[PDB]
RNA sequence: UGGCACCUCGAUGUCGGCUCGUCGCAUCCUGGGGCUGAAGAAGGUCCCAAGGGUUGGGCUGUUCGCCCAUUAAAGCGGCACGCGAGCUGGGUUCAGAACGUCGUGAGACAGUUCGGUCUCUAUCCGCCACGGGCGCAGGAGGCUUGAGGGGGGCUCUUCCUAGUACGAGAGGACCGGAAGGGACGCACCUCUGGUUUCCCAGCUGUCCCUCCAGGGGCAUAAGCUGGGUAGCCAUGUGCGGAAGGGAUAACCGCUGAAAGCAUCUAAGCGGGAAGCCCGCCCCAAGAUGAGGCCUCCCACGGCGUCAAGCCGGUAAGGACCCGGGAAGACCACCCGGUGGAUGGGCCGGGGGUGUAAGCGCCGCGAGGCGUUGAGCCGACCGGUCCCAAUCGUCCGAGGUCU
RNA sequence: GCGAAUGCCGGCAUGAGUAACGAUAAAGAGGGUGAGAAUCCCUCUCGCCGUAAGCCCAAGGGUUCCUACGCAAUGGUCGU
RNA sequence: UGAGGGAAAGGUGAAAAGAACCCCGGGAGGGGAGUGAAAUAGAGCCUGAAACCGUGGGCUUACAAGCAGUCACGGCCCCGC
């Protein structure tokens, strides 16, 4: 009855949810900004902020913990070598979520526009 | 009839001389009184308390604007505690004494649209032995032609919980004076954060 | 916490080894049975040369359960297997050597000759 | 044909009364702080684009 | 500060935090006891402790022992007034902190899976406290 | 069990069981009382009393009935022999087949046995819950009395009085007190035990990242095993029934004529039950009989069929939108919206998991040691404005009459 | 000469914006075409079959094959 | 499979004189303009009913219970000197 469970259940199962966050992490870290639905985004921010806080260390083990959920070495070296320096003067919350209008025609779902903070 | 506004903060065990007591720590702090009733004005003669502090900008002022007593308006429901009579400033915990039986009236947890087996403790059909779809159903709800209609209160599914629930005859274990806390003996209605009123139990 | 159709293991030397209890003596509908509780058991298997044969309907007291005994100080205790001692109709054990450990609630619930007979009372 | 069936048909005073609740509400339309068009709150003005920051792409 | 461990720290002003920390190894535990009116006869109880469910003030642990062919295990609150809790042989090697698998196999192969430690023996004998500084001068 | 054949042959599903109840008393117990062939206990019978209970099993398809262990009791009935738009199909009322009997035979048997399709969508009334509109004769924010309605309305054992009264003795109370239980109901997760779906660790096979190492996917919609915090529960914990008042039924009376005596009654006054109403708790002013109290705002800003009942903004307020919540199907309720800790991230604490990767040493190697209670963290509790509630928009009385 | 025949034929209702939308193998993201894209084309990830959910024939079906132009109708939604 | 069973589907206008052209709209669909006696005579288009679905006006309904009707009193609205 989830009297305290956060969850964010998304009409999928566990491996589809974790592999979905694996896919949106790669698609958000490849091009920066992203556009998706709202409840997938409002929990995906808690995953990408976890990856960037595990990118602030950079000590050969947190690299492996980034590689547990980001299987592209070229994307991880781009993450550490192009994203990790310019966020070091910011403490937490490295991702902004701004809701987008003009909902989809076939679905009627509200849109979310989620990008890296400048 | 002594009473206080309180709020659940959690429960634990205390240790007496031989037996442990499943206490509930409960924060019944300094409660400002705002209004007294009168037999010559309303008759039932209760006293209106309010307890937890509010910054004066979320108010809307039919509420902001009570007179001299408790100019700083509280947050929660201004509960009248049914013929209790303080001196006029506030009601502390030292009105209560350890070893007295105190009533706790709060607001229990609503389970949502709770089922009939979880709600009214039925038995239902078996899992095996050919049972089509009866595994959690209540079953029969009446009779044929006479009487016809289903009687009122047939104890079916609905909103179980989220109502005002009174748990009675709780003995006071310990009093904390510096933070104005109470230690009742377990089974308080309400979640961590649910406001209660704590009266005197009768049980004469 | 033993129920109907339960195989209590006899911790006594009255001949019985494993018994099956049916009705608990507490009231109208005794659902469970704690430690220190008089039950009625039929004897399934016995050792020879004993006064308790197979199929006897005797009374007993429960001395060990796998379900815990909750001591009133907050503490608790569990055992390894269910055990009973063959009591009579006048609350006296028929055997003069009880096997293994027993509980402490037998003392405060009446029985002294059983607890004084048990070697290591827990 | 199976276990639930309508015994009698619903008339105009009952069909045209059960439809009375589910009607479309007018969507709230606050003015855009830069654009001279209407838009629902807490989302992007489709011509403004958040004071021309992360906007619908301009030249 | 309305809720949390500062309110739950007020009812922890009688805590007994001088008793030593212990991993799941062999130990002996004495306890107060009330029987026959008088509160005397503290009782010792050795064995291997299985589960360490530490939770704030009201922590719990369970000491199992083999007693006359019967596995008897015991649920202790660690803060009720038990006098001494001294560890006989600090075996340990708790690869699993919840070693519930022992209750199936009751035989000599307990200590081949629960081997004697060396580390806590080393800082135990190195932390033996026997430094005669009291009234030494 | 019958008799009748009055609606039902364009059909009203038949026995039994499970779940779910409700009602009557002609009461099985618990509560009172009279009589007794009532010495006491245990009894028998009758009157009042339906408030609450009426077990767990074996046998047969069984209702019933016979036995085991208990209890104070394992009551009798109705509600389409309650209940198949709830379920079961064991028997009977389908087609197969066989046994015994009858019949030349086909077949039949209120005789026996094996097997044998039980029909997803609620239109209206009813019921359980939650809402929208309007009303409550000015508009709102709260607090709250209670006309009325349901829940609970249990009950046993041990000890003192007391081995006293009584009885030759065996036996063994009434009155009152103390403690502990069996079932049911409410609340909680601190103790005990569960679940906890990717929180942690280990492991097998294959494939992939990059060869080693280290990782990822699949083997469930968890790949298996061991744990597992918060939350949700009971197997756990704390409570409940009352204590007390009034009128009472059966019954026991006081005074007292009719009927100079007598009499509980004809006037009156009493005692007298788990029964009734009080009392406890919630529901509750849609109790139009629409209650009561505190606080905020209020004449025109134009004119009728005149203080809006002809209209546009607006005061108090409310609504839309967003963050959310042990609040929740949707709705609704509650806390916030830069004057903020409401959610996410981070930090600190609690807690789960158990010595992370890498380095150095030993060993041919699998593996073991120090770095290390380290590394990893879903919820529990605080702090931090780093990000998201930015901007905002729309309704809203203008104070009728005796 | 119609109101009945569980009459027939044609239209429109109730059921109702209700059930369902057809194996619980699984989708996500960035560009392009286009007035209009969760559904069309390309690219990067994830999953499924792989004694087939792969390939080759005979049955059977009869232009369903390819290209170009379009969405009147069909595709259990949209669809360029 | 086959023997066989077996439909519905007529109407513009005298003459297509079948709506050139402008605008919205992707198109469809129309709004104008024009032909036409008539364009609610617009291309399966003569007349075009009823069931059915709506829009606009008058009356009445949020304390009343009925196979929904009839009679009476009254109020409101619309015709008629
Ligand atoms: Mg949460
Ligand atoms: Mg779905
Ligand atoms: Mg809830
Ligand atoms: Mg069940
Ligand atoms: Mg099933
Ligand atoms: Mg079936
Ligand atoms: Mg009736
Ligand atoms: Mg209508
Ligand atoms: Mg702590
Ligand atoms: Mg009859
Ligand atoms: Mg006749
Ligand atoms: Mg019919
Ligand atoms: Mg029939
Ligand atoms: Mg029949
Ligand atoms: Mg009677
Ligand atoms: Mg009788
Ligand atoms: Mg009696
Ligand atoms: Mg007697
Ligand atoms: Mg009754
Ligand atoms: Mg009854
Ligand atoms: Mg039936
Ligand atoms: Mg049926
Ligand atoms: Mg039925
Ligand atoms: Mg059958
Ligand atoms: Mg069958
Ligand atoms: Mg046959
Ligand atoms: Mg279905
Ligand atoms: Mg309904
Ligand atoms: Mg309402
Ligand atoms: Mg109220
Ligand atoms: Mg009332
Ligand atoms: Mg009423
Ligand atoms: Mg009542
Ligand atoms: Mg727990
Ligand atoms: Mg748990
Ligand atoms: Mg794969
Ligand atoms: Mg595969
Ligand atoms: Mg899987
Ligand atoms: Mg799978
Ligand atoms: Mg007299
Ligand atoms: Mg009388
Ligand atoms: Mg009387
Ligand atoms: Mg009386
Ligand atoms: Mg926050
Ligand atoms: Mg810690
Ligand atoms: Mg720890
Ligand atoms: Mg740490
Ligand atoms: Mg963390
Ligand atoms: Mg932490
Ligand atoms: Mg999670
Ligand atoms: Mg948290
Ligand atoms: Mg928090
Ligand atoms: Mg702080
Ligand atoms: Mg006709
Ligand atoms: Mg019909
Ligand atoms: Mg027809
Ligand atoms: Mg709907
Ligand atoms: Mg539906
Ligand atoms: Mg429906
Ligand atoms: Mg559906
Ligand atoms: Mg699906
Ligand atoms: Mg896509
Ligand atoms: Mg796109
Ligand atoms: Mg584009
Ligand atoms: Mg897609
Ligand atoms: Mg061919
Ligand atoms: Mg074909
Ligand atoms: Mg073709
Ligand atoms: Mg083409
Ligand atoms: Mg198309
Ligand atoms: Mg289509
Ligand atoms: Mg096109
Ligand atoms: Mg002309
Ligand atoms: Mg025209
Ligand atoms: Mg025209
Ligand atoms: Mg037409
Ligand atoms: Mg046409
Ligand atoms: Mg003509
Ligand atoms: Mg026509
Ligand atoms: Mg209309
Ligand atoms: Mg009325
Ligand atoms: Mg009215
Ligand atoms: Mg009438």
């Amino acid at each position: 009855m989830r009297h305290l469970k956060s969850g964010r259940k998304l009409n999928r199962h566990s491996s589809h949810r974790l592999a979905l966050y694996r896919n949106q992490a790669k698609s958000l870290l490849t091009h920066g900004r992203i556009t998706t639905t709202v409840p997938k985004a409002k929990e995906l921010r808690g995953f990408v902020d976890h990856l960037i806080h595990l990118a602030k260390r950079g000590d050969l083990h947190a690299r492996r913990l980034v590689l547990r959920d980001l299987q592209d070495v070229k994307l991880v070296r781009k993450l550490f070598d192009e994203i990790a320096p310019r966020y070091r003067d910011r403490q937490g919350g490295y991702t902004r979520v701004l809701k987008l209008a003009e909902r989809r025609r076939g679905d009627g779902a509200p849109l979310a526009l989620v990008e890296l903070v400048e | 009839m002594k009473g206080i506004l309180g709020v659940k903060v959690g429960m634990t065990r205390i240790f007496r001389d031989d037996r442990a007591v499943p206490v509930t720590v409960i924060l019944a702090g300094p409660c400002p009184v705002v209004q007294r009733r009168t037999p010559e004005k309303d008759g039932y003669t209760a006293v209106q308390l309010g307890f937890l502090p509010q910054n004066p900008k979320r108010v809307n002022r039919p509420l902001k604007g009570h007179f001299a007593k408790a100019g700083v308006e509280p947050v929660r429901i201004l509960r009248e505690i049914r013929d209790f009579n303080p001196e006029g400033d506030t009601v502390t915990v030292e009105i209560f004494k350890p070893g007295e039986r105190v009533d706790v009236t709060g607001t229990s947890k609503g389970r949502g649209f709770a089922g009939v087996m979880k709600r009214w403790n039925f038995a239902g059909g078996p899992d095996s032995h050919g049972a089509h779809k009866i595994h959690r159903h209540p079953g029969s709800i009446g009779n044929r032609k006479t009487p016809g209609r289903v009687y009122k209160g047939k104890k079916m599914a609905g909103h179980y919980g989220a109502e005002r629930v009174t748990v009675m005859n709780l003995e006071v274990v310990d009093v904390i004076p510096e933070e104005n806390l109470l230690l009742v003996k377990g089974a308080v209605p309400g979640p961590n954060g649910g406001l209660v009123i704590v009266r005197e139990t009768k049980k004469a | 916490m033993i129920q109907p159709q339960t195989y209590l293991e006899v911790a006594d030397n009255t001949g019985a080894r494993k018994i099956m209890c049916i009705r608990v003596l507490k009231g109208s509908n005794a659902k469970y049975a704690t430690v220190g509780d008089v039950i009625v058991a039929s004897v399934k298997e016995a050792i020879p040369r004993g006064a308790v044969k197979e199929g006897d309907v005797v009374k007993a007291v429960v001395v060990r359960t796998k379900k815990e005994i909750k001591r009133p100080d907050g503490s608790a205790i569990r055992f390894d297997d269910n055990a009973a001692v063959i009591i009579n109709n006048q609350l006296e054990p028929r055997g003069t050597r009880v096997f293994g450990p027993v509980a402490r609630e037998l003392r405060e619930k009446g029985f002294m000759k059983i607890v004084s007979l048990a070697p290591e009372v827990l | 044909a199976k276990h639930p069936v309508p015994k009698k048909k619903t008339s105009k005073a009952r069909r045209d009364a059960r439809r009375s609740h589910h009607a479309l509400t007018p969507p709230t339309l606050v003015p855009c702080p830069e654009c001279k068009a209407m838009k629902p709150p807490h989302t992007v003005c489709p011509e403004c684009g958040y004071y021309a920051g992360r906007k619908v792409l301009e030249v | 500060m309305n809720r949390g461990a500062l309110i739950k720290l007020v009812e922890s002003r009688y805590v007994r935090t001088d008793l030593p920390e212990f991993r799941p190894g062999d130990t002996v535990r004495v306890s107060y006891k009330v029987k026959e009116g008088n509160r005397t006869r503290i009782q010792d109880f050795e064995g291997i402790v299985i589960r360490i469910r530490r939770n704030g003030f009201n922590t719990t642990f369970t000491v199992r022992k083999v007693s006359y062919g019967v596995g008897v295990e015991r649920i202790f609150p660690l803060h009720s007034p038990l006098i001494q809790k001294i560890d006989i042989v600090q075996r340990g090697r708790a690869r699993r902190a919840k070693l519930y698998f022992i209750r199936n196999l009751s035989d000599r192969e307990i200590r081949r899976k629960l081997r004697a430690d060396r580390k806590r023996i080393d800082q135990d004998r190195a932390a033996e406290r026997a430094a005669k500084e009291e009234a030494q001068k």
